[PDB]
């Protein structure tokens, strides 16, 4: 079990501005054998099943607008959204994947200001 | 193009059993390691159980250990989640998820099912 | 990759169209043409080599054609 | 260590000259040819009378 | 694109290893070998053409090699 | 009409001679070269005396 903490629990940003979310782990998520940090990020649109945005941290899943970008290394990771649209409202969920009992972080939210 | 559909969600009194079926299409189902996922309303997503590509490497979470059974049937392209000793806390909408096609983790989520809600009360 | 070795000259052919007849008819010649358009100097080299290795005229033309067709084809 | 990727598109080019057949139920193999001889000796015009 | 006209030979190279020098180094040679071993019949016609074009041995041999390298890859 | 599949791995050896890059945030290239003039006029060594 890994305690996952997201710095903001609610973000109000006007359109055209960047919104950043910090998810800090409780232990190291870096798999020593390969040297890859195994973190994941999911967006659950209002009344929809969540999709995937950032597999690992640097990488980005297909079918995803280029604005989303993952950052950070060693238990403190961060997303960035260069331009926020009306469709970016949702419930961003950072989850670790290193250890088998996968634990999501508490759900953050992003509402248009 | 992947399509995951759920079935089996219904109202039930505590203690009684229920089996949840995840029919999948659009990919070779037999060469994958399916997961189960859930989320109570107003709460975050919670992991439930995993069945690997080889049918003999099942795992479950702590809060649901020794109470749930996960099983795949390759031929019928469905995922069976037999849940016993259900309680009003365990009720939630259940999501059936796929594995990561591109990546290194043996366990990850590419695509989420539509989602079925199971209601538990007296 | 497997994108090479097309199922072209096996000879077990029928009346109906194959997988990509119209699309795959001119693929190789288009590739050679675009390579020659991209890299012009190899034409000069091929002319020189054919002239200094070809005794007659038909031999010159044949070896020049073979070189210009093999180099993009070879890679 | 890197995995190469999906070979579906590469194979779709590798099959350039191969014929195609429907595969909805069983295999309805089109694009064939058959020779046969017609006995055509027991037929009747049925209109002569 | 289709796995034709690869990136080799363009330049812009340095000491760090390129993408697939491990595998793509011998790929074309292996393709030519397997095509020749799967269609041995064309060798006779290649020899015929080489013998009927060329008044010497040097151009005979080079034309033979050029046909044997054009036909499988240009396939 | 057909879709002709996915060329993701089909172009994955069409791009075979080039050098790879990282493209993780800032795109470090880890390749190429650079020339420089090392005018070593003000670099006196330590502990001469
Ligand atoms: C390939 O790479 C993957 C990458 O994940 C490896 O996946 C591993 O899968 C195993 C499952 O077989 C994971 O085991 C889990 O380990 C947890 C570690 O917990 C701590 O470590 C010690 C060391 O044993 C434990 O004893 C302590 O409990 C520590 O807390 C462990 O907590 C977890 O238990 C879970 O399952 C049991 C059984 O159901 C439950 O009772 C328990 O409550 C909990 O739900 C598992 O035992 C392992 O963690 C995974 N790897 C990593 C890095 O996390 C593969 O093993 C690699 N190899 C192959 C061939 O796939």
């Amino acid at each position: 079990h890994i305690v996952m903490t997201q710095s903001p629990l609610s973000l109000s940003v006007t359109p055209g501005q960047p919104a950043s979310i910090s998810c800090k782990s409780s232990q190291i998520s870096s798999w020593g054998s390969d040297g890859k940090t195994y973190l994941y990020w999911y967006l659950q649109k209002p009344g929809q099943s969540p999709q995937l945005l950032i597999y690992e941290v640097s990488s980005r899943f297909s079918g995803v607008s280029d604005r989303f970008s993952g950052s950070g290394s060693g238990t403190d990771f961060t997303l960035k959204i260069s331009r926020v649209q009306a469709e970016d409202v949702g419930l961003y969920y950072c989850m670790q994947g290193l250890h088998l009992p996968l634990t999501f972080g508490q759900g953050t939210r992003l509402e248009i200001k | 193009q992947v399509e995951l559909v759920e079935s089996g969600g219904d109202v039930v009194q505590p203690g009684k059993s229920l089996r949840l079926s995840c029919a999948a299409s659009g990919f070779t189902f037999t060469n994958y390691a399916m997961h189960w996922l859930r989320q109570a309303p107003g709460k975050g997503l919670e992991w439930v159980a995993v069945i690997s590509s080889d049918v003999n490497d099942k795992y479950y979470a702590d809060s649901v250990k020794g109470r749930f059974t996960i099983s795949r049937d390759n031929s019928k392209n469905t995922l069976y989640l037999q849940m016993n000793s259900l309680t009003p806390e365990d009720t939630a909408v259940y999501y059936c998820a796929r594995e990561q096609a591109v990546g290194t983790n043996p366990w990850a989520f590419d695509y989420w099912g539509q989602g079925t809600l199971v209601t538990v009360s007296s | 990759s497997v994108a090479l070795a097309p199922h072209v000259g096996m000879g077990l052919d029928t009346r109906t169209q194959t997988w990509m007849s119209a699309e795959g008819a001119w693929r190789q010649v288009e590739k050679v043409e675009t390579w020659a358009l991209r890299h012009p100097g190899f034409t000069i080299l091929a002319l020189f080599l054919a002239h200094y290795i070809g005794t007659s005229l038909t031999q010159k033309v044949v070896i020049f054609i073979l070189l210009m067709l093999v180099t993009p084809s070879m890679t | 260590v890197v995995v190469l990727g999906s070979q579906e598109g590469a194979m779709h080019t590798a099959l350039t000259g191969a014929t195609e057949i429907q595969n909805s139920g069983g295999t309805s193999i089109f694009a064939g040819h058959l020779k046969c001889r017609l006995k055509m000796d027991k037929l009747e015009l049925k209109g002569m009378s």
